DNA sequence: TGAGGAGTCCAT
DNA sequence: GTGAACCTGCAGGTGAGGAGTCCATG
DNA sequence: ATGGACTCCTCACCTGCAGGTTCAC
DNA sequence: AGGTGAGGAGTC
């Protein structure tokens, strides 16, 4: 706390001296937190934080005098919650900000203040102090909002004198707007909501730049952010699209300049709505018609990437009836086969909807930043001022007014921004030509079911997911802020409960300082001079218990020996039955044992035990039976013991925690306290004053210097549980959960602890109805939960000691549950504290164990995961580029994959922006692999465990005599087209080897030997895309002429319907065309195949298609020239 | 209902010995001695016994492939006749079947002169002049072996498959087949000669609460190598 | 949130002696009837109806007094004006008397007040704006249909000439 | 006509059911607190001199 | 120059 | 010389197994 | 307020691997 | 309408 307090000062003095040097200028100032999780420690570095401005000196003198301490002390300000900020402003301050702004005259206002005074003043008990919370509440919303509208634009009372300290005691957050104050405290839930000043509600988020940001305990704040996120709200799809579609076909701008450029923005939505309009039929309502239909209803799970789940048992289909004039969601057929649907699918109908909808949201912020560019400096007409956190809520009036949208102002209040703060980051599009990663792209769930009242509609409900944790902190980096994060875990490997340290080192960059090793040593040579055990004579004792029923079964029996067995003892006087009897046995046989060396050994006095459950009333039982030892074992030996039962946080603050201390210094026995993990986190300083009349000898003192102040002690004896459920779980309501549940999958799956197959197995049963002990088990078998257990253990052992005086004995017990997982570590034990480094070297004598890197594992994993990925999305592209109309950025989308791979076929480093077209292989320059494109996705095997497969490598494309040609070489050397394979730990993933590669590899090789010889080429004109390669034209030929290309010796299955239907489709629109099939890298020894409109090979002069063995041989690259001349002959005169 | 196990040994432990059915009876004994002294004793009998056949597991293991073999070359059909037709149970079944190495078949309607397994429900649920699925299926077709099952016996308490199930219901086909070709197929064992057989068969009628009515009794004997029913 | 909710208020009872938590017990009491007669209402609309009889009966009669008239126990009711004007609950909805007034007899004692407190219940009644109103109207009835069925049978010539 | 699931048969039943038909079809939704608020009073009249304007 | 005050329901 | 059957009698069984807290809403 | 006898009901089972012996060719 | 056995509840 003294480094960092020291760090706040030090910028308060530079922001004064820079003060007194700059007339020549004017700016504004530096704005400063001081964030963390708990209300108390807010408080409590408040209080250091004065006291250091006041006992703070130089040269045995104070550094500051009293007038100047004064200044320092008035720019600190406190933001509590709103019922708290009302509780602490006395009646005469509201009194006279109540006949200020002349809201004495209501009615309602005074008789709510009457109330609410009335109650505080009899406010003892813990009855009324609840209604008292709730009441201020509303009390002070109402307030407010009626000031703020009195200040708006008219009738704005001026404040100056008294007024002001009224108006700032009850609103701090004034101080900061005037210019008052520029340093701030608050808790990180009150930080992403805002604060209140007299103008409107402050958003810290929204602006950022130039501001520094210390937070404690950094890794906990992963889950607060979380639990923020889950808490938004559902949205009816349908209705959405009818309202938006309705509105967005008549209504129109004003043509003023303040309007410029935002009229452009709203025209390509204003034309897909329509489209979707017209594809759906959404002048229709909708419902179900069906049995099985009618009785539960539908859920749909999807990822937006590649992972879609569904709740049904037969894909389900939509329809439109013209005669009942409604939209029908019926089962089809429900047999195998029969007649695929050819009609649509419910699917296709919300991932469609939700792009819309996603759609009208972020244009309306590029809207609004337009919007402030025009209005600050292009009109000036208006004396106005203010930033883009000023012209916020005018300039969504203005365009919702115009556009008679009026439903939507909650939605786009709840993230709005120059642009996000609540939508996606980085990359920000989802395509293979643009960087991809979970952590902004986030989950959509649906649901379907009856209208409220009505018996024939029915409604999609839809929540969402846009961002993670992670992502938010990313954003906040890049906005321009610095943040400090202090802790002593803050760089732990797991993913669920810290930080994906990962993304943020791709994403960042050279933004994540991190120290060096010249400056670890010196902070590990500081903390051996404050805490030195090789010498004084500190020794640590380590030891491993494991369970024993022998030890148990006697003292049953002495605990009430009229009894027969033991098991009826322990279920009969005891509370258990008879499920829950091993478990209780193998923790209390481990309990007690502990208890009883700690009560032996002769200089102890003080020693705590963790549990993971409550000692409290519900178990009286077990309690008397452990109190009854405790007496036995105090006969045998000499030595006076007391118990300490029920210690949670409620009793922490209702008890207090300084009655232990008291009863160690002013009374001779031994303690015994009973605790748990969560307990010991919010309850800190477990120290007692020493006396040594009291205690014997061993109060060795490990500092290298004397040490100030009172003289204080510690722990000297820990017990050690195995921990208890460690996945995440929500409570505010059923969503929240489910939502929950599935980010942490998709974080497994991200990062590679987890297979697709596994990932989508463990989703389908969270779907279905799932118990909360399986998906435990599911967790158990990760690489992460190791990592977390010996997180908590750290931590644990790590806030057992604040003081530089120590006995000579320390007693450590532990589980015998924890063995291996310690015994697992391998990091570098720079930084440790004493007590881990005992506990690793203690479990690291047994044995041996044999250690697989999680690199192994994570290679494998994510391999399957981007070739999984590969294949959806090309077909999905591929589907969208054979609609009647082809769009424009679908062609470019095509280009550029294939321009990528051939310019850089295997990279060095690891990609940025084509990142899911590149694995990772153990060995630089090839891989094997051995499955099916075109079968099942989750199925692949690579590397070692397929030691028989094909192969991935540069000698299976023949690109060595591919470019081998003479009238070939030089196109590939122009355009930066590599002919070789640079040996590098990347390589291009099956799916982009096979079917994109092979082709454009071939294709344009077709460009250079029928262009150096005449021929000239051009392009498919938007209708028969991807139906065919290019068009040719020569010597003025007419027919248009159309070429399509295999690459090498390639053989497709298309001979069938297919190629008639394409020859066929073109020729009933362009009309008679010629058709030129040729490949390449074959044999040049064949004839030539000339091939009528079906496949019955007609005579050479009467045929519409031409077919071509190869023009480049594979021997030395040679020309068909023979080939070439036939091709002339045959498209000329004939 | 509820019980208690009649002995436990488990882990060699003396206290979960003495909280079973013979436990107890260990106790009692050790009571009357301490309220009686030895006027009362209470002695047991042993029955004598010289001829004992302890049955080992692969004797059991080598009956039932056998067993199968005689069901593999036939013909077996799965159908389904509920109403709210839900689950797949005919797939989870046919999986069952096929681990055998028998191969089944389905059908929507129950085929003539083939072994046929029904899927149908409860048989309270029915009105009563409603014409319950089993009962048309069957009088119609008199020249043809059924079976039936529930569709909720298929899963478990964890919701794995039942394997135990779809054994039984292959064996029981085979008992019925055989009685309808009166010709044994796998090899029984021989039995005293010249006997007949009479089994008295309670009515089905709800009426037949009397005491003494007589009752049908039905007779079996074996000619030659036919049985005559 | 109800646990919550009526644990404070039923602390807050016990306390009633002075002449200050009766404000605002006054006023918190009637927030916490809404909401949970809300939550009755939605969990007996169809779905899941879950029956009375006997003690839960009583209870229901008791919370509920407008249910006694819906089932057939009591058919006499004394009331004032305003909550007359307004309407009382039952389990299933709101019943409002100035709809079904075929038969029954009404004594109205002071009929010339009557005439002020009508008045009075007239003039609280919120405004509404016209552009867009007019503008909504427009855009919603211009390619919107309904269903072809006999339960909707000439309902749809009725909005012809709007 | 029209047998089906039957309770109550009044205005009062249908009531709130076929407001919400006609106020989900039309799309709408907006206007359903003024039509609730406007068949208690307003909704005795068009009675053919009790009230029309001509 | 013109007139001169208390008393009430109910849902938020 | 060996590797397939063949023949007792000791173990182990669904998953894993809980506290504590911030803020806005009539 | 009592005792001991038939008739109809529900519930559980349907192991598994490891170490020493032995033929069968 | 899995099966065969072994066995705990409700009444003349």
């Amino acid at each position: 706390t003294y480094t960092a307090l020291n760090f706040l000062l030090q910028q308060m003095l530079e922001q004064v001296r820079s003060e007194l040097k700059e007339n020549t200028g004017k700016k504004s100032k530096r704005l400063l937190y001081y964030v963390t999780d708990s209300v108390d420690n807010v408080v409590s570095a408040k209080a250091d934080l004065l006291k250091l401005i006041e006992k703070q000196t130089v040269k045995g003198e104070p550094r500051f005098t009293l007038e100047q301490q004064e200044y320092l002390k008035a720019q600190i300000v406190h933001l509590p919650n709103q019922s708290e900020q009302l509780l602490q402003c006395s009646d005469a301050v509201l009194n006279d900000v109540l006949i200020g702004f002349n809201l004495n005259a209501e009615r309602d206002v005074q008789a709510e203040w009457s109330a609410i005074s009335g109650l505080r003043r009899h406010a003892s008990n813990p009855e009324v102090k609840i209604s008292l919370n709730r009441q201020a509440g509303y009390f002070y919303r109402n307030l407010i909002d009626r000031l703020q509208k009195k200040q708006k634009g008219a009738d704005r009372v001026l404040l100056s004198g008294s007024l002001l300290a009224s108006v700032e005691t009850l609103l701090p957050g004034e101080k900061i707007r005037n210019g008052s104050a520029h340093v701030a405290f608050l808790t990180t839930s009150k930080f992403l909501k805002g604060f209140h000043n007299t103008r409107s509600r402050y958003s810290p988020l929204r602006d950022l730049s130039g501001a520094v940001l210390i937070i404690d305990e950094i890794d906990k704040q992963n889950q607060v952010i979380l639990s923020e996120l889950c808490k938004q709200q559902a949205q009816d799809l349908i209705w959405a699209i009818r309202t938006l579609r309705a509105n967005f076909r008549d209504h129109q701008l004003e043509s003023s300049p303040r309007y410029d450029k935002i009229e452009d923005l709203f025209e390509p939505l204003r034309e897909r709505l329509e489209e979707f309009g017209t594809n759906w039929n959404l002048a229709f309502a909708f419902n179900t018609e069906g049995a099985n239909l009618n009785e539960r209803p539908v859920r749909l799970f999807s990822d937006r990437s590649f992972t879609h789940v569904s709740s049904a048992t037969h894909k389900l289909s939509l329809k439109s009836d013209f005669l009942r004039r409604k939209n029908l969601i019926f089962s089809d057929e429900k047999v195998e086969g029969s007649l695929i649907e050819k009609h649509g699918l419910l699917t296709r109908f919300v991932n469609e909807a939700d792009v819309i909808y996603q759609w009208f949201l972020g244009t309306m912020r590029k809207a609004v930043f337009q919007y402030w560019e025009n209005v600050r400096g292009l009109e000036i007409e208006v004396r106005e001022n203010r930033s883009l956190e000023g012209t916020f809520q005018e300039a969504v009036q203005s365009l919702l007014t115009h556009f008679n949208l009026q439903e939507f102002e909650s939605a786009v209040y709840e993230s709005f921004d120059t642009r996000g703060l609540r939508q996606s980051a980085g990359g920000k599009a989802n395509k293979l030509s643009s960087s991809k990663s979970y952590h902004h792209t986030g989950l959509k769930l649906v649901e379907v079911a009856h209208n409220q009242g009505t018996r024939d509609t029915v409604n999609c409900k839809a929540s969402f997911l846009n961002t993670s944790p992670s992502g938010v902190l990313a954003d906040m980096v890049d906005a321009g802020a610095v943040i400090l994060g202090i802790s002593a875990t803050a760089r732990a490997d797991t993913v669920i409960h810290n930080f994906d340290f990962k993304y943020l080192n791709e994403r960042l960059g050279n933004k994540l300082l991190s120290l060096s090793r010249e400056q670890k040593q010196r902070v590990n040579n500081y903390y051996h001079s404050r805490r030195n055990y090789k010498d004084n004579g500190v020794v640590l004792t380590v030891k491993y218990l494991n369970s024993r029923d022998a030890f148990l079964d006697a003292l049953l029996e002495e605990y009430k020996p009229e009894a027969r067995s033991s098991h009826f003892i322990l279920n009969h006087y005891l509370g258990i039955a008879e499920s829950e009897q091993a478990f209780v046995r193998s923790w209390l046989s481990k309990l007690l044992a502990s208890i009883k060396a700690f009560i032996s050994s002769p200089d102890n006095r003080y020693m705590l035990s963790l549990l993971n459950r409550t000692l409290d009333t519900t178990r009286q039982n077990i309690n008397d039976f452990i109190q009854f030892c405790c007496d036995k074992w105090a006969k045998e030996f000499n030595v006076k013991t007391k118990t300490f039962f029920g210690v949670n946080a409620d009793w922490m603050r209702l008890v207090g925690y300084d009655e232990i201390s008291k009863h160690l210094n002013t009374e001779l026995g031994k303690v015994v306290v009973f605790s748990t993990y969560a307990s010991m986190g919010a309850g800190k300083n477990p120290d007692y004053a020493v006396n040594l009349a009291l205690e014997g000898e061993s109060l060795i003192s490990v500092a290298d210097v004397t040490y100030s102040t009172q003289l204080r002690s510690d722990i000297d004896s820990i017990y050690l549980e195995k921990p208890t459920q460690l996945l995440l779980s929500d409570d505010y309501s059923h969503t929240a959960n489910q939502l929950c549940q599935f980010h942490q999958i998709l974080s497994l799956q991200e990062n590679g602890e987890l297979s697709p197959k596994s990932a989508e197995n463990w989703c389908r049963q969270q779907l279905m109805g799932m118990s909360r002990e399986r998906s435990l088990q599911q967790y158990h078998q990760t690489s992460d939960y190791q990592s977390a257990v010996r997180k908590y253990i750290e931590q644990a052992v790590g806030r057992a000691g604040r003081t530089s005086l120590k006995r000579k004995q320390i007693l450590l017990f532990v589980d015998s549950g924890l063995k291996e997982i310690l015994a697992e570590e391998s990091r570098d034990p720079s930084l440790f504290s004493h007590e881990y480094v005992a506990l690793v070297n203690k479990a690291k004598s047994a044995g041996k164990s044999i250690v697989e890197d999680r690199a192994v594992r994570r290679l494998f994993n994510l391999a399957q995961r981007n070739n999984k990925d590969g294949m959806l999305s090309i077909k999905a592209l591929v589907h969208r580029l054979h609609n009647q109309p082809a769009s424009k950025s679908d062609i470019q989308e095509w280009q550029d994959i294939r321009t990528q791979l051939l310019r850089y076929p295997t990279v060095a480093f690891q990609p940025e922006r084509f990142n899911r077209l590149y694995l990772q292989s153990m060995t630089k320059g090839y891989y094997r692999y051995q499955g099916n494109l075109d079968g099942d996705p989750n199925s692949f095997e690579f590397f070692d465990r397929v030691p028989y497969g094909d192969m991935v490598s540069e000698e299976d494309c023949s690109l060595a005599t591919l470019v081998q040609n003479q009238y070939v070489r030089p196109w590939f050397e122009r355009k930066g087209f590599a002919c070789s394979w640079q040996k590098e730990a990347n390589v291009m993933t099956p799916i982009m080897f096979t079917n994109i590669y092979k082709g454009a590899l071939g294709e344009q090789a077709v460009e250079a030997v029928l262009t150096a010889f005449d021929f000239t080429f051009e392009e498919v004109p938007n209708s028969i895309y991807e139906r065919f390669d290019n068009r040719v034209i020569f010597a003025g030929i007419e027919q248009p002429i159309w070429l399509d290309s295999k690459y090498w010796k390639h053989e497709g299955n298309e001979s069938s319907e297919g190629y008639s239907s394409k020859i066929a489709l073109v020729e009933e629109e362009f009309g008679p065309s010629k058709f030129i099939y040729v490949n390449a890298l074959g044999d040049t020894s064949k004839p030539i195949r000339y091939l009528n409109s079906c496949f019955v090979e007609t005579s050479p002069q009467l045929a519409k298609v031409i077919e071509i063995p190869a023009l480049i041989d594979d021997s030395n690259a040679d020309t068909n020239r023979t080939a070439v001349q036939e091709l002339i002959k045959w498209l000329h005169h004939s | 209902k509820n019980r208690i196990q009649a002995i436990d040994i488990t882990k060699e432990s003396y206290s979960g010995f003495q909280l079973s059915k013979v436990g107890i009876l260990e106790q009692f004994m050790q009571d009357l001695k301490q309220a009686y002294g030895d006027s009362v004793s209470v002695k047991l009998q042993r029955i004598p016994g010289e001829k004992h056949r302890f049955v080992s597991d692969t004797i059991v293991k080598n009956h039932y492939v056998g067993l199968f073999d005689a069901l593999k070359e036939h013909r077996l059909v799965i159908c389904d006749l509920t109403e709210n037709q839900d689950t797949d149970a005919a797939l989870t079944l046919l999986h069952g079947i096929e681990h055998l190495d028998i191969n089944a078949e389905i059908a929507e309607v129950p085929i003539r002169g083939a072994l046929n397994i029904l899927i149908v429900g409860n048989k309270d649920t029915y009105k009563s002049d409603e014409e319950d699925p089993y009962q048309v299926y069957r009088k119609k077709y008199q020249d043809t072996v059924f079976q039936s099952c529930y569709p909720e016996r298929l899963w478990n308490r964890q919701g794995q498959p039942n394997r135990h199930v779809v054994e039984v219901l292959l064996k029981e086909l085979l008992i019925k087949l055989e009685v309808h070709t009166r010709k044994h197929l796998i090899e029984y064992p021989s039995g005293p000669e010249r006997c007949v057989y009479y089994m008295p068969q309670r009515p089905k009628d709800e009426s037949s609460e009397v005491r003494d009515e007589p009752w049908p009794v039905y007779a079996s004997k074996l000619v030659g190598d036919e049985w005559q029913y």
